[PDB]
């Protein structure tokens, strides 16, 4: 399971699909809803 | 004294192990390869010939044409075209008036033959 | 060999890939600062001597991405860069450069790399001061992700005017720690000479005189190459490592191509004669 909505600040996730943290954008990696969620 | 073009305080940087590829290194609300990018503003002043910054739409809500485009490359007015920088023109579909509209503008694809469309932003008044 | 040539405005063409030189390369820097992002791609011919390199670092809120591809065909820099590449998160490693000061302020920063062959790197750049009006723009210090030339390990040439060096290893943070001065290492207890410039005026006798060397730099070597606006004859003399000695590590160093380095043991041994 994917989506930022969960928790949306823990940080980078190794066995996790998409990513929520500060540099999700850097490495490419972030859920299609980090933007919305968090970060409006 | 300065080097590259970089505006609005940019620094310039190279790297040795990189074919001495130059960039700007810009401060806070300039981005763009030469910090010509005001990321900061949200209206232009008055005619809008000095407006930089985003915004890339026109009227009707349709997206510019990128000024490095082939179409846009057809026009007068393209990033490709020496004064370019100091016209805000570049290498994105930001909007521009380097001829002086009453307002910024840009080139849209209405029909085949592209048009040039009063843009997607207000006056500071 | 034709090659793309095409400055980062996105201008391009094609060019009868030079005389003599025979590569095309492409060279992407990506400027990355929280959500926002710019790509600049260069394309071009080059010399032979170049490779395929990244080095990438963190600078404050932003992260820079150096990175140059190499082939050889006619026309083969032609075409997109390289769904999902970094399907993860690799080495992790301190980064910070000299061009907002973290590294020279200690505010050094993790930094993940993005692909499993890059090491962490620390790169010194210093010079002494002027050539043509200024000289090279390289942050002085920069520490991060990457794959230079020649890297496992390390190597440096120091001579009176310039210092550069090369810590480049595989292990998890093995690029920690406070930042090189040259100034700040060992005497090791060589001699060399030292001189940049043509062999008569530059480089001549009466121009070059010895220095201590420092740190694991400690073979005296003599370079000579062709400069950069083709400018051919260039010589350089000091104190290197054995790294140094082997390949042209130096090329990318002094902007030389088709470059013959000597180097030996003795002290002074590093004479015009
Ligand atoms: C060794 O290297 C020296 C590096 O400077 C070189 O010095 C001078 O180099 C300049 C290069 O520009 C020459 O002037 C030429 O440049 C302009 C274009 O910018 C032309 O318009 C001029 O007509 C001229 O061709 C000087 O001739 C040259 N003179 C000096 C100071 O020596 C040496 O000449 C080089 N000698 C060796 C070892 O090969
Ligand atoms: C790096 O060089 C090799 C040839 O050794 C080439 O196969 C590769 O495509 C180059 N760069 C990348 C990452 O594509
Ligand atoms: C990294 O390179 C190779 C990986 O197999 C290895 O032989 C070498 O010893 C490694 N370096 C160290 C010891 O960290």
């Amino acid at each position: 399971q994917e989506s930022c909505k969960g928790r949306c600040t823990e940080g980078f996730n190794v066995d996790k699909k998409c990513q929520c943290d500060e540099l999700c954008s850097y490495y490419q990696s972030c859920c299609t809803d980090y933007t919305a969620e968090c970060k409006p | 004294p300065s080097n590259c073009d970089c505006l609005n305080g940019g620094t310039c940087v190279s790297n040795k192990y990189f074919s001495n590829i130059h960039w700007c290194n810009c401060p806070k609300k300039f981005g763009g390869q030469h910090c010509e990018i005001d990321k900061s503003k949200t209206c232009y002043e008055g005619n809008g010939h000095f407006y930089r910054g985003k915004a890339s739409t026109d009227t009707m809500g349709r997206p510019c044409l990128p000024w490095n485009s082939a179409t846009v490359l057809q026009q007068t007015y393209h990033a490709h075209r020496s004064d370019a920088l100091q016209l805000g023109l570049g290498k994105h579909n930001y909007c521009r008036n380097p001829d002086n509209r009453r307002r910024p503008w840009c080139y849209v694809q209405v029909g085949l033959k592209p048009l040039v469309q009063e843009c997607m932003v207000h006056d500071c008044a | 060999l034709r090659c793309m040539q095409c400055k980062t405005n996105g201008d391009c063409r094609v060019e009868e890939c030079a005389l003599g030189q025979d590569l095309c390369r492409t060279t992407i820097v990506r400027l990355w600062e929280e959500g926002e992002e710019l790509e600049l791609v260069e394309k071009s011919c080059t010399h032979s001597e170049k490779t395929n390199r990244t080095l990438s670092y963190r600078t404050g809120l932003k992260i820079t991405s150096l990175t140059e591809v190499v082939c050889g065909l006619d026309l083969c820099n032609q075409g997109n860069s390289g769904v999902t590449y970094s399907r993860s998160r690799y080495l992790e490693c301190i980064s910070c450069g000299s061009s907002d000061m973290s590294c020279e302020r200690g505010r050094h920063q993790s930094l993940q790399c993005r692909s499993p062959e890059e090491q962490c790197l620390d790169v010194v750049t210093h010079w002494i001061q002027e050539g043509e009006e200024g000289r090279p723009k390289d942050d002085r210090h920069l520490r991060g992700c990457g794959y230079l030339p020649g890297c496992p390990g390390s190597n440096g040439f120091h001579n009176n005017d310039t210092f550069h060096f090369l810590k480049c290893c595989n292990t998890t943070k093995c690029n920690e720690g406070p930042i090189l001065e040259l100034e700040n290492l060992p005497q090791n207890g060589r001699q060399c000479y030292s001189c940049k410039g043509n062999s008569t005026h530059g480089c001549s006798s009466e121009e070059t005189f010895l220095i201590d060397c420092r740190g694991p730099m400690n073979q005296c070597l003599v370079a000579t190459g062709t400069h950069e606006p083709k400018n051919q004859s260039y010589m350089v003399r000091g104190c290197a490592t054995a790294s140094m000695c082997q390949h042209a590590h130096l090329g990318d160093a002094f902007s030389m191509n088709h470059i013959d380095v000597s180097c030996c043991t003795k002290s002074g041994c590093n004479h015009p004669d």
